[PDB]
RNA sequence: AUGAAAUGGGAAGAAAUGGGCUACAUUUUCUUAUAAAAGAACAUUACUAUACCCUUUAUGAAACUAAAGGACUAAGGAGGAUUUAGU
């Protein structure tokens, strides 16, 4: 890295800086005073104070990008969100007043609740004990649990789709199916959890 | 291990001059260039001919002053003038140096068709930068 | 004495190409066009072929002037990579230094 | 399209070319013309337009009647006096004659309009395609020119001011244009020297970006339909952000709001 | 003569293996722009050869070389054990 270890990650929260001084906890108040005598990293090209920037969706975009084609990957995510909004508007208009209440037309809220439905609480680590490969039930961190949900989505759509279907049409159809706990990405989570019960007694081999 | 132009370590009894002590990576950092011409500057011609002339001029001075050279010679080209600056030990009588200067200048001026001058600074003995 | 017999043959190739440069230019000009009758061009195609083979300028090889090495030469100094490094690593090339960056 | 609605409601005869770039590129069937062997016929391109022209002007297709005899084939011809609908019907029935039925329609309407029977709105969107370059190749793998094409040649007459009884409404579009820069919008840049001279004297009508009143009206329309579903979109900081990113451009605002 | 010079040759696999290039496509194919956007293409020859072959051009004395077109199509449907690189 070209940043020395003494550099601090930038804080790009607009409201945080403009809060009244008394509203800030003394711990936060102390850090701000310390940061005045430190070096701050430059903000990333994609780090902005925009009110429409969601870290979860921005991360999902980077996991789809191939060869640094951010314009294409962002376009694919923009087309997906729109394909989900247009799919719920059609259902909402073609539904009764009672049914209309339940229907969710926010694509950003369908994406977050979809991913969370696919996240697995426990995973598996492959281990070779006595020249035999065993996978031991592991408890997954918040970072490993989130990564696996996004990875499983980007892999079901990339591979298990018809040749002429497009990613905005497969991903939209999968975010909505996961949003209802019916999709194949949810089935992957159910299989992972079910296998952990099979290897329930083999967690002892853990050394880490 | 890199071997180029590196005088290696022994037991602290080997005298080395400043020029010998410094390895190639110190060129332009601690020690300069023995030859100074304009043939390696950008957009300049006749580098090969200046480099070939230098190789010969160094072998000529070594043989013409056998055992009388304290250090490598310095070649300075200005216009068509050539200037040879050599540190020479005080071994030979004074009149012998006057003979070799007149001879080496005339011979090298009629060989390369340029005015060549010899500049000799006499040292009592080789100057030792460090014992390695 | 030149470095080796290979450098000697090259020197002769370079001195015979200089003698036949004008001749091979004038004859070859008659062939590199579409304005002259093809009969003349076919005849000029044989006059150039009849000239001695060492007059042909593609038979010259650039060799290190000091070691006669056929490959590894740098055309600006006419020296092999091994000979160039010996002069450069000793401060004997005017303005050549190691590249650190 | 706003002008085409005004004339359509006043009982004008609508001759609306939706996109004129589609006739100078990506043609998979390119025949030759019997009328003039130099020219070429685009069967599929003409057939699609006729089916739409029929729908828009279905009412006026029975009143207007041909003033001449047209021999489609040795066995098929149109007798003088028959309704103009018959010319359109044959073009759809026999795709080979589709590129010629269009020419008859354009010729008939242009001639009969001056008689006071009907008004004629020649609405050509993307008119800069007519006097530009094409990306169509002949059997020799040599690029064709717009004049050679049959549909392009007929239309160039309709956009001329040598008739009366109607009005011509033209639009420029760099989108879909061939061999033009991305940042070219001015009339001479897109039309060229040939296209400009063809249409002058014309009345240029600049279509600018949304003004402050128009931007707020469009923003409220999206909010009125629940399109802007993001929680922060309705806020003053959301609106100000969308004004910056879109820059008040109608298309950019529609695209940004689509994802939100 | 184990020295010097001239002329003509220094072949062949397709067999194993190392590295690389390209493709197997839809986050793709072609066209204009320029990587924005649009119009077409999208499985039997669609994706897809920098092979063979056929023309033209460049260098040269010599094309056996390279490039650019043209046809012609083959195989390829994301690669077992295993393994390389990247903070
Ligand atoms: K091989
Ligand atoms: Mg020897
Ligand atoms: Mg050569
Ligand atoms: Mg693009
Ligand atoms: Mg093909
Ligand atoms: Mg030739």
């Amino acid at each position: 890295s070209r940043y020395a270890p003494e550099f601090r990650e930038p804080l790009i929260d607009k409201e945080y800086y403009r809060k009244p001084v008394a509203e800030l906890t003394e711990e936060e108040k102390y850090d701000q005073e310390l940061k005045k005598t430190q070096f701050i990293k430059a903000a990333a090209a994609t780090e902005t104070s925009s009110v429409f920037a969601d870290p979860v969706i921005s991360k999902f975009t980077n996991m789809m990008m191939k060869g640094g084609n951010k314009v294409l990957a962002r376009s694919l995510m923009a087309q997906t969100l729109e394909a989900v909004k247009r799919k719920q508007f059609e259902k909402y208009r073609a539904a009764s007043a009672e049914e209309q209440a339940t229907i969710e037309r926010n694509p950003y809220r369908i994406f977050h609740e979809a991913l969370k439905n696919c996240e697995p609480v426990i995973g598996l680590v492959p281990i070779l004990k006595g020249g035999h490969f065993y996978q031991v039930p592991v408890p997954l961190a918040d970072r490993r649990r989130r990564f696996l949900a996004m990875k499983w989505m980007i892999t079901e759509c990339r591979e298990n789709k018809p040749r002429r279907t497009l990613m905005p049409e497969k991903l939209s159809h999968e975010l909505l199916e996961a949003f209802h706990n019916r999709g194949p990405v949810i089935k992957r989570k159910h299989n992972m959890h079910k296998m952990a019960e099979a290897n329930r007694a083999l967690a002892h081999y853990r050394w880490w | 291990k890199n071997r180029a132009a590196r005088v290696r370590v022994a037991k602290g009894n080997k005298p080395v001059s400043y020029e010998e002590a410094h390895a190639p990576h110190y060129i332009a950092h601690r020690k300069g260039w023995l030859s100074l011409h304009t043939g390696n500057l950008d957009g300049e011609d006749h580098a090969a001919e200046r480099t070939l002339e230098d190789v010969f001029l160094r072998k000529f001075m070594m043989g013409t002053f056998p055992g009388c050279l304290a250090d490598q010679i310095v070649l300075k080209r200005r216009a068509n003038q050539v200037d040879i600056c050599a540190l020479v030990l005080r071994q030979l009588p004074a009149h012998k140096f006057y003979f070799l200067v007149g001879y080496s200048e005339t011979l090298l001026s009629h060989f390369y068709k340029c005015p060549v001058r010899l500049h000799l600074q006499t040292v009592p003995s080789k100057v030792v930068y460090k014992y390695i | 004495y030149y470095v080796d017999w290979r450098m000697l043959r090259d020197l002769k190739r370079r001195k015979m190409a200089y003698e036949y440069a004008d001749e091979r230019l004038r004859i070859n000009s008659l062939r590199k066009n579409t304005i002259l009758p093809k009969d003349l061009q076919e005849m000029a195609g044989d006059e150039i072929a009849a000239l001695p083979r060492d007059s042909c300028p593609v038979r010259i090889r650039n060799r290190c002037v000091m070691t006669s090495r056929p490959r590894g030469v740098k055309r600006r100094w006419r020296l092999s990579r091994i000979v160039f490094r010996h002069l450069a690593d000793h401060g004997l090339l005017s303005g050549v230094q190691r590249a650190i960056w | 399209c706003h002008a085409v609605h005004f004339c359509a409601r006043h009982d004008w005869l609508i001759l609306h070319i939706p996109d004129a770039h589609l006739w100078v590129k990506n043609c998979r069937e390119l025949l030759q013309s019997t009328h003039n062997k130099q020219r070429f016929d685009q069967p599929l391109e003409a057939s699609t337009w006729l089916k739409n022209f029929k729908t828009t002007n279905e009412r006026f297709l029975s009143q207007i009647k041909v003033q001449e005899k047209y021999v489609w084939n040795k066995r098929e011809s149109t007798e003088k006096g028959s309704p103009l609908g018959e010319v359109v019907e044959q073009g759809l029935t026999r795709v080979r004659n589709a590129t010629d039925a269009v020419g008859v329609v354009l010729k008939e309407l242009k001639a009969q309009s001056a008689l006071g029977l009907f008004h004629l709105l020649v609405a050509v969107d993307g008119v800069n395609a007519l006097w530009g370059r094409t990306t169509l190749k002949k059997e020799d793998r040599t690029l064709i020119a717009p004049e050679e094409l049959s549909l392009v040649h007929n239309l160039r007459k309709m956009v001329k001011n040598d008739w009366h009884g109607g009005a011509i409404v033209l639009s420029l579009s760099q989108t879909g244009s061939l061999f033009k820069s991305r940042t070219a919008y001015l009339p001479h840049e897109l039309l060229g020297k040939e296209g400009f001279n063809a249409l002058e004297p014309f009345l240029p009508i600049l279509i600018p970006n949304y003004n402050p009143k128009e931007f707020e009206s469009s923003f409220q329309y999206y909010l009125e339909n629940n399109w802007l579903q993001h929680e922060k979109a309705s806020t003053e900081e959301g609106r100000k952000e969308l004004r910056f990113l879109s820059n008040c451009n109608p298309e950019q605002l529609e695209r940004l709001c689509a994802s939100l």
